[PDB]
Protein backbone atom coordinates (compact mmCIF):
# COMPACT_ATOMS: atom_id res chain seq x y z
CA UNK A 1 0.00 0.00 0.00
CA UNK A 2 2.70 2.25 1.06
CA UNK A 3 6.21 0.96 0.93
CA UNK A 4 7.48 -1.76 -1.81
CA UNK A 5 9.32 -5.26 -0.74
CA UNK A 6 10.15 -8.08 -2.40
CA UNK A 7 9.34 -11.68 -2.32
CA UNK A 8 9.34 -14.83 -3.67
CA UNK A 9 6.73 -16.70 -6.14
CA UNK A 10 4.71 -19.34 -4.37
CA UNK A 11 5.20 -17.73 -0.66
CA UNK A 12 4.43 -14.00 0.92
CA UNK A 13 7.71 -13.81 2.29
CA UNK A 14 8.54 -10.01 2.18
CA UNK A 15 12.07 -8.88 2.32
CA UNK A 16 13.65 -5.44 1.91
CA UNK A 17 14.92 -4.11 -2.02
CA UNK A 18 18.91 -4.42 -1.72
CA UNK A 19 21.15 -4.79 -4.39
CA UNK A 20 21.88 -8.01 -3.08
CA UNK A 21 18.82 -9.99 -4.68
CA UNK A 22 18.26 -7.01 -7.36
CA UNK A 23 20.08 -6.34 -10.37
CA UNK A 24 20.85 -3.22 -12.34
CA UNK A 25 19.84 -3.57 -16.62
CA UNK A 26 19.70 -0.23 -18.48
CA UNK A 27 17.79 3.02 -17.53
CA UNK A 28 14.51 4.02 -16.59
CA UNK A 29 12.98 5.24 -20.29
CA UNK A 30 12.34 1.71 -21.92
CA UNK A 31 10.66 -0.42 -19.56
CA UNK A 32 6.78 -0.30 -19.30
CA UNK A 33 5.56 0.35 -15.88
CA UNK A 34 8.53 1.16 -13.89
CA UNK A 35 7.85 2.85 -10.61
CA UNK A 36 10.21 4.48 -8.50
CA UNK A 37 11.57 3.31 -5.02
CA UNK A 38 14.94 3.53 -3.06
CA UNK A 39 17.06 0.74 -3.37
CA UNK A 40 19.07 0.13 -0.22
CA UNK A 41 22.75 0.00 0.27
CA UNK A 42 24.59 -2.86 2.72
CA UNK A 43 27.44 -1.00 2.25
CA UNK A 44 26.64 2.23 3.59
CA UNK A 45 25.89 1.14 7.15
CA UNK A 46 30.08 -0.20 7.19
CA UNK A 47 30.95 3.31 5.26
CA UNK A 48 29.53 5.11 8.50
CA UNK A 49 31.96 3.08 10.75
CA UNK B 1 5.22 -10.44 -15.98
CA UNK B 2 3.91 -14.00 -17.09
CA UNK B 3 6.02 -13.63 -20.16
CA UNK B 4 8.76 -12.74 -18.40
CA UNK B 5 8.51 -15.86 -15.78
CA UNK B 6 8.48 -18.28 -19.16
CA UNK B 7 11.68 -16.40 -20.43
CA UNK B 8 13.36 -17.23 -16.86
CA UNK B 9 12.17 -20.87 -17.07
CA UNK B 10 13.90 -20.92 -20.70
CA UNK B 11 17.16 -19.65 -19.22
CA UNK B 12 16.48 -16.02 -20.46
CA UNK B 13 16.79 -13.11 -17.66
CA UNK B 14 13.84 -10.67 -17.80
CA UNK B 15 15.08 -7.53 -19.22
CA UNK B 16 15.30 -9.28 -22.27
CA UNK B 17 11.50 -9.10 -22.18
CA UNK B 18 11.41 -5.69 -20.82
CA UNK B 19 13.81 -4.06 -23.68
CA UNK B 20 12.04 -5.66 -26.53
CA UNK B 21 8.25 -6.08 -25.35
CA UNK B 22 6.84 -4.12 -28.44
CA UNK B 23 8.89 -6.48 -30.89
CA UNK B 24 7.88 -9.33 -29.20
CA UNK B 25 4.15 -8.46 -29.47
CA UNK B 26 4.29 -7.57 -33.10
CA UNK B 27 6.16 -10.99 -33.44
CA UNK B 28 3.91 -12.80 -32.16
CA UNK B 29 0.81 -11.08 -33.79
CA UNK B 30 2.27 -11.66 -37.35
CA UNK B 31 2.98 -15.35 -35.86
CA UNK B 32 -1.00 -15.80 -35.03
CA UNK B 33 -2.20 -13.74 -38.75
CA UNK B 34 0.21 -16.23 -40.58
CA UNK B 35 -2.14 -19.48 -39.22
CA UNK B 36 -5.04 -18.02 -40.50
CA UNK B 37 -3.56 -17.72 -44.28
CA UNK B 38 -2.37 -21.04 -43.47
CA UNK B 39 -5.40 -22.97 -42.87
CA UNK B 40 -7.60 -21.01 -45.39
CA UNK B 41 -5.44 -21.52 -47.92
CA UNK B 42 -3.90 -25.26 -47.36
CA UNK B 43 -6.89 -28.00 -45.87
CA UNK B 44 -4.29 -30.69 -46.35
CA UNK B 45 -3.52 -29.57 -42.31
CA UNK B 46 -6.73 -31.51 -41.05
CA UNK B 47 -5.72 -34.98 -42.88
CA UNK B 48 -6.06 -36.77 -39.44
CA UNK B 49 -9.22 -35.35 -38.72
CA UNK B 50 -10.45 -36.47 -41.91
C1 LIG C 1 3.27 -1.51 4.86
O1 LIG C 1 4.68 -1.69 5.07
C2 LIG C 1 5.32 -0.58 5.73
C3 LIG C 1 6.80 -0.88 5.74
O2 LIG C 1 7.13 -1.84 6.73
C4 LIG C 1 4.72 -0.39 7.13
O3 LIG C 1 5.30 0.75 7.74
C5 LIG C 1 5.91 0.42 9.01
O4 LIG C 1 4.96 -0.03 10.01
C6 LIG C 1 5.57 -0.40 11.26
C7 LIG C 1 4.47 -0.94 12.14
O5 LIG C 1 4.82 -0.85 13.52
C8 LIG C 1 6.29 0.81 11.87
O6 LIG C 1 6.94 0.41 13.07
C9 LIG C 1 7.31 1.38 10.89
O7 LIG C 1 7.86 2.58 11.41
C10 LIG C 1 6.65 1.66 9.53
N1 LIG C 1 7.61 2.21 8.57
C11 LIG C 1 8.70 1.59 8.06
C12 LIG C 1 9.50 2.40 7.09
O8 LIG C 1 9.03 0.44 8.37
C13 LIG C 1 3.21 -0.21 7.04
O9 LIG C 1 2.65 -0.19 8.34
C14 LIG C 1 2.57 -1.34 6.22
N2 LIG C 1 1.12 -1.16 6.10
C15 LIG C 1 0.48 -0.16 5.47
C16 LIG C 1 -1.02 -0.23 5.50
O10 LIG C 1 1.06 0.77 4.90
C1 LIG D 1 10.48 8.91 -11.10
O1 LIG D 1 11.50 9.93 -11.02
C2 LIG D 1 11.80 10.58 -12.27
C3 LIG D 1 12.92 11.55 -11.99
O2 LIG D 1 13.70 11.13 -10.88
C4 LIG D 1 10.54 11.24 -12.83
O3 LIG D 1 10.76 11.79 -14.13
C5 LIG D 1 10.68 13.24 -14.34
O4 LIG D 1 12.06 13.72 -14.32
C6 LIG D 1 12.22 15.11 -14.63
C7 LIG D 1 13.70 15.38 -14.67
O5 LIG D 1 14.37 14.77 -13.58
C8 LIG D 1 11.49 15.94 -13.58
O6 LIG D 1 11.63 17.32 -13.90
C9 LIG D 1 10.01 15.56 -13.56
O7 LIG D 1 9.35 16.30 -12.54
C10 LIG D 1 9.83 14.06 -13.33
N1 LIG D 1 8.42 13.71 -13.42
C11 LIG D 1 7.59 13.72 -12.37
C12 LIG D 1 6.17 13.34 -12.64
O8 LIG D 1 7.98 14.02 -11.24
C13 LIG D 1 9.42 10.21 -12.95
O9 LIG D 1 8.22 10.82 -13.40
C14 LIG D 1 9.18 9.52 -11.61
N2 LIG D 1 8.15 8.50 -11.73
C15 LIG D 1 7.13 8.39 -10.87
C16 LIG D 1 6.16 7.28 -11.15
O10 LIG D 1 7.01 9.14 -9.91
Amino acid sequence: GTHWFVTQRNFYEPQIITTDNTFVSGNCDVVIGIVNNTVYDPLQPELDS
Amino acid sequence: MQMAYRFNGIGVTQNVLYENQKLIANQFNSAIGKIQDSLSSTASALGKLQ
